[PDB]
């Protein structure tokens, strides 16, 4: 008979997208108004699962992500898109069966002369699968000539900086965003 | 694997994602600087845009290392030819000095030119503002002859041995670019290649605009005429009825607009001219209403409302008598989302209709935003304004002032001020033509060396005569540069932009009119309210340069070529009003006169 909602929505310290970070909470059981008090949040997808569907008979297991992003590609968080945060830095599965929150941060993220410490992967040769994490800061090579380690051509740091700075449009603006992953696989209710 | 364009592509890439960073940081620079002028603020912009100079510079360079030669798509291709455009730097570093020490150093001549009057040594009077006043608004002849020989004197004398060597310094830059003048580079704006169908040479340019301006003579002839008898009434012995309209009397230093002429060519001086300054000063309006407004019209042709970046963080006032700042209207696109626009806005018609004019500059901009960001611009360079004047004429309609309550609900118009208006609109758009047709072919025809040195102040006014139709008041040696006088001619600013941009906002215009079904004169058409002529136009914002300038043309107006037809077709009742008016006139002049 205990819940954290506190923990992961409530904290100043979110974490850039190439460090997804991902919380694991278990017998919780926590309700709805605890996650429907927190102003207009751009508008939350709920994929499978129904919002207003928690109660008690629910899943077991959760994991918990969160990361921040700019709201222009909010759209990609969300499964079958195939914009820069997803196949490079965040893939979200077919089947995914969880939800989505997403809200502005421009009040506190973003810093004047920017806050570039939150950043995302723009080069990977490779895309990404669901539920991965890539924390390499390994020179990206692009062009056919074995990359000396090194920046050059054909070789970039594959982590770009968002540094955002207050004055940007909406779109370019930091949106922080919370994932809520489920699955009830052999096991009884651990959340419920 | 890894073919070439997927490299060009990967480089474009993180090109266009550091550059945005930076540029932003040059253009809120630059706008601390405009809105609170403060030494602080001015070197912070100066660190600022030198940084982004020296990133363009690099990231040019690493760009050329990309072979233009082997990439199979254009809309990657432009992006890297504009970034591969190497510049003054293929010149001798010697001689690279030398040119940018000349460009500087005419510039601070003009900038920092001034005739001593020798009623007082002491005593002296600048371009700006003495000089423009008593060119502008004096009528004595004596006087205005002494400015206009005193400021072509002082400085031309100056700027005359600095822009021959100049000359030869720009045309080795352009032909190590490979272009055979620097008249071929500045011309290779409206150059399109490798599209079937939309291809423009860089002489098409010469050969469209000199047919269009033959077009064009008939109605600037009859201007002449009626202009030629006013202002022969103003000075009783001092124009020849068949003879060229003297400078010094054109309206300002130069001759580029009559506009200010309008006080003494005004058709009917009983008719007052539409003035809604008193209106909206009566009616609690203010610059927060007014910039409303042209939200409000924007968006009644379908386009978006300005974002709260600009609603926010956009100074629409004078800040007050603590801040100093610019007030030259300017449109800003900080990028990543950021549209501002700098104007001290006052209670007048005037602003209004530059805050329409701006507005557009500022909707064009977010239309074109989506595209990469060396894409994001206008098609050529005369797109942007040619966008902003379409608005203000949109504007100025009496429908339209009706519509948003600055006007009766039942004044109705007169012939007399709609000849007043359009002969108005005359004097400033199609007075400018003739004037930027013939600088612009002086200083061509110069780059390609077709005029020896030794015949420059010559020639000049042979075309001032023969194409402006307008004489010298006074012989003037090889020792001047006249031309060198203008802002734009000693600061190297190419011209032709102005010209285009006019016959581009008559088609604009024209066309959208027709998409909103407005019946009558072409000056009476509000394209207010209209949704189909708002995606037209947005179908050409949306596009930035992405496509060739012809595309984007046969977008709005229909057709690939310019074509002055739509300017004619605006001025008509004008031009049979003024055939009336002088018939017991000679149309026309003669290069004999001149008053020595």
């Amino acid at each position: 008979n205990l819940c954290p909602f506190d923990e992961v929505f409530n904290a100043t310290t979110f974490a850039s997208v190439y460090a997804w970070n991902r919380k694991r909470i278990s017998n919780c059981v926590a309700d709805y108004s605890v996650l429907y008090n927190f102003a207009p949040f751009f508008t939350f997808k709920c994929y499978g699962v129904s919002p207003t569907k928690l109660n008690d008979l629910c899943f077991t297991n959760v994991y918990a992500d969160s990361f921040v992003i700019r709201g222009n590609e909010v759209s990609q968080i969300a499964p079958g898109q195939t914009g820069n945060i997803a196949d490079y830095n965040y893939k979200l599965p077919d089947d995914f069966t969880g939800c989505v929150i997403a809200w502005n941060s421009n009040k506190l993220d973003s810093t004047v002369g920017g806050n570039y410490n939150y950043r995302y992967r723009l080069f990977r040769k490779s895309k990404l699968k669901p539920f991965e994490r890539d924390i390499s800061t390994e020179i990206y090579q692009a062009g056919n000539k074995p990359c000396n380690g090194v920046a050059g051509v054909n070789c970039y740091f594959p982590l770009q900086s968002y540094g955002f700075r207050p004055t940007y449009g909406v779109g370019h603006q930091p949106y922080r965003v919370v994932v809520l992953s489920f699955e009830l696989l052999h096991a009884p209710a651990t959340v419920c | 694997p890894s073919t070439i364009e997927e490299q060009a592509k990967t480089f474009l890439d993180k090109f266009n994602h550091e550059a945005e960073d930076l540029f932003y940081q040059s253009s809120l620079a630059s706008w601390n600087y405009n809105t609170n002028i403060t030494e602080e603020n001015v070197q912070n912009m100066n660190n600022a845009g030198d940084k982004w100079s020296a990133f363009l510079k690099e990231q040019s360079t690493l760009a050329q290392m990309y072979p233009l030669q082997e990439i199979q798509n254009l809309t990657v291709k432009l992006q890297l030819q504009a970034l591969q455009q190497n510049g003054s730097s293929v010149l001798s570093e010697d001689k690279s000095k030398r040119l940018n020490t000349i460009l500087n150093t005419m510039s601070t001549i003009y900038s920092t030119g001034k005739v001593c009057n020798p009623d007082n040594p002491q005593e002296c009077l600048l371009l700006e503002p003495g000089l423009n006043e008593i060119m502008a608004n004096s009528l004595d002849y004596n006087e205005r002859l002494w400015a206009w020989e005193s400021w072509r004197s002082e400085v031309g004398k100056q700027l005359r041995p600095l822009y021959e060597e100049y000359v030869v310094l720009k045309n080795e830059m352009a032909r190590a670019n490979h272009y055979e003048d620097y008249g071929d580079y500045w011309r290779g704006d409206y150059e399109v290649n490798g599209v079937d169908g939309y291809d423009y040479s860089r002489g098409q340019l010469i050969e469209d605009v000199e047919h269009t301006f033959e077009e064009i003579k008939p109605l600037y002839e009859h201007l002449h005429a009626y202009v030629r008898a006013k202002l022969m009434n103003a000075y009783p012995s001092y124009i020849s009825p068949i003879g060229c309209l003297p400078a010094h009397l054109l309206g300002d230093m130069w001759g580029r607009f009559w506009t200010n002429l309008y006080s003494l060519t005004v058709p009917f001086g009983q008719k007052p001219n539409i003035d809604v300054t008193d209106a909206m000063v009566d009616q609690a309006w203010d610059a927060q209403r007014i910039f409303k407004e042209a939200e409000k019209f924007f968006v009644s042709v379908g386009l978006p409302n300005m974002t709260q970046g600009f609603w926010e963080n956009s100074m629409l006032t004078d800040p007050g008598n603590v801040q100093k700042a610019v007030c030259h209207p300017t449109a800003w696109d900080l990028g990543k989302g950021d549209f501002r626009i700098l104007m001290c806005t006052k209670v007048t018609m005037d602003d209004f209709l530059t805050a329409h004019h701006e507005m557009g500059h500022i909707q064009y901009d977010m239309a074109y935003a989506a595209q990469p960001f060396l894409l994001r611009n206008g098609a050529n360079e005369g797109f942007h304004e040619a966008v902003g004047e379409i608005m203000s004429l949109s504007a100025a309609t009496p429908k339209h002032l009706k519509s948003i309550g600055l006007l009766s609900p039942d004044f109705q118009e007169d012939n007399e001020t709609e000849i007043n208006f359009l002969l108005k609109q005359a004097l400033t758009i199609v007075g400018t033509l003739p004037f930027t047709y013939m600088l612009e072919k002086w200083r061509w025809m110069v780059f390609k060396g077709e005029i020896p040195k030794d015949q420059w102040m010559k020639k000049w006014w042979e075309m001032k005569r023969e194409i402006v139709g307008v004489v010298e008041p006074v012989p003037h040696d090889e020792t001047y540069c006249d031309p060198a006088s203008l802002f734009h001619v000693s600061n190297d600013y190419s011209f032709i932009r102005y010209y285009t941009r006019t016959l581009y906002q008559f088609q604009f215009q024209e066309a959208l009119c027709q998409a909103a079904k407005h019946e009558g004169p072409l000056h009476k058409c509000d394209i207010s309210n209209s949704t189909e002529a708002g995606q037209k136009l947005f179908n050409m914002l949306r596009l930035g340069k992405s496509e060739p300038w012809t595309l984007a043309l046969e977008n709005v107006v229909g057709a690939k070529n310019m074509n002055v037809r739509p300017l004619l077709n605006y001025f008509e009742p004008l031009f049979t009003w003024l055939k009336d008016q002088n018939k017991n006139s000679f149309v026309g002049w003669s290069t004999d006169w001149s008053p020595y």
